[PDB]
């Protein structure tokens, strides 16, 4: 959800 | 921010051999890793996804395999349609992509044939004066073009085209320039292009003299 | 069905700024983020710019951080890449790509990829090619084998594309992959491999244009006694 990574889910 | 390394560079093989492409991380990705192919003139295609998982429509002949810092891709039987680069990228701390690996059709051996242009009275009259050394339909890409001016080898005056790998007979061309001024050209009397090979069994050189042609 | 277009790209002077632009199509471009990448035939494929579906969260890389800006248009489905004080080793094609589907994983990648537009950063300006003939001779013959051929140097930007005989003649050309000269502009050869008995009843003639200056060169090669 809230996860800062930019490898995150973009969508 | 984790460094890619591929290995080899170039790959040269036959229809139907079976080859393997290896791509090293600095640092542990996991599986976190993708496969691309890219034709010249085209974007790059994913083949595989999460280390190993084959995309919709990609023949099953392709495989990937590893986890961690070293991954490997496998072409089981190699189709004229899989020779192209082969890029491998990591995506978990942002992307990062690796050098590349081209896969080039190892072929019969094919002795080059040089030819020699003499500079164009049209271009001498501009002040300049460009030398022409062609090499025709030659296999392997690996060849050594080497000026020599009045007997006297010559270095940072060349620049260099090869072709794509040809679709008929998979072979090379390749085209060594050397340009000068016209005040310097006038200096000298033998030009010369010396080409070692493979398929050559001695080095052929093909030179004029300036006045003589 | 999912394709991207990407627009944008040309010849731009050192400092400037450049808008490119990415068109999505056979996907719902609101709900998925987007990527650009970047090829240089030194550097090799380098990451550029993500942003998030809503256009909220954008990362770069240090490399363009502080020049390049993204942004996204999902009523146009029209991504954007604003590149400003451009550099010499900005050059290169750049790619939108789009990233993969939702699932539970963590981590995400790119899977379709657009086919790209070139961005050229350059201080020369629009110069026409002067076409110089590689003429024939005893120093380029090989067992019945003749090779003429047509210098295009010094000519800027690319394209040039190069014909012989209008059309007519098809077989045994070899065009060269341009090469970038000091001066900042390119240059290539083409060469026709011919029977050495045509040289006297046969004219071949290379057909140049160059769009860019909206030039058509038409040169006659001649053999040269030697």
């Amino acid at each position: 959800d809230g996860n800062p990574d930019p490898n995150a889910n973009p969508n | 921010d984790i460094q890619m390394t591929q290995s080899p560079s170039t790959l040269s093989a036959s229809v139907g051999d079976r080859v393997t492409i290896t791509c090293r991380a600095s640092q542990s990705i996991a599986s976190w890793l993708a496969w691309y192919q890219q034709k010249p003139g085209k974007a790059p295609k994913l083949l595989i996804y999460k280390a190993s998982s084959l995309e919709s429509g990609v023949p099953s002949r392709f495989s990937g395999s590893g986890s961690g810092t070293e991954f490997t891709l496998t072409i089981s039987s190699l189709h004229p349609d899989d020779f192209a680069t082969y890029f491998c990228q990591q995506f978990t701390s942002y992307w990062t992509f690796g050098q590349g690996t081209k896969v080039e059709i190892k072929r019969t051996v094919a002795a080059p044939s040089v030819f020699i242009f003499p500079p164009s009275d049209e271009q001498l009259k501009s002040g300049t004066a460009s030398v022409v050394c062609l090499l025709n339909n030659f296999y392997p890409r690996e060849a050594k073009v080497q000026w020599k001016v009045d007997n006297a080898l010559q270095s940072g005056n060349s620049q260099e085209s090869v072709t794509e790998q040809d679709s008929k007979d998979s072979t090379y061309s390749l085209s060594s320039t050397l340009t000068l001024s016209k005040a310097d050209y006038e200096k000298h009397k033998v030009y010369a292009c010396e080409v070692t090979h493979q398929g050559l069994s001695s080095p052929v050189t093909k030179s004029f003299n300036r006045g003589e042609c | 069905q999912v394709l991207l277009v990407e627009s944008g790209g040309g010849v731009v002077q050192p400092g400037t700024s450049l808008r490119l632009s990415c068109v999505a199509s056979g996907f719902s471009f609101s709900t998925y983020g987007m990527h650009w990448v970047r090829q240089s035939p030194g550097k090799g494929l380098e990451w550029v710019a993500i942003i998030w579906y809503d256009g909220g969260n954008k990362f770069y890389a240090d490399s363009v951080q502080g020049r390049f800006t993204v942004s996204r248009d999902n009523s146009k489905n029209t991504l954007y890449l604003q590149m400003n004080s451009l550099r010499a080793e900005d050059t290169a094609v750049y790619y939108c790509a789009k990233a993969y589907r939702t699932s539970l994983d963590k981590k995400y990648g790119m899977d379709v990829w657009g086919q790209g537009t070139t961005v050229t950063v350059s201080s020369a300006s629009t110069k026409g090619p002067s076409v110089f003939p590689l003429a024939p001779s005893s120093k380029s013959t090989s067992g019945g084998t003749a090779a003429l051929g047509c210098l295009v140097k010094d000519y800027f930007p690319e394209p040039v594309t190069v014909s012989w005989n209008s059309g007519a003649l098809t077989s045994g050309v070899h065009t060269f992959p341009a090469v970038l000269q000091s001066s900042g502009l390119y240059s290539l050869s083409s060469v026709v491999t011919v029977p050495s008995s045509s040289l006297g009843t046969q004219t071949y003639i290379c057909n140049v244009n160059h769009k860019p200056s909206n030039t058509k060169v038409d040169k006659k090669v001649e053999p040269k006694s030697c």
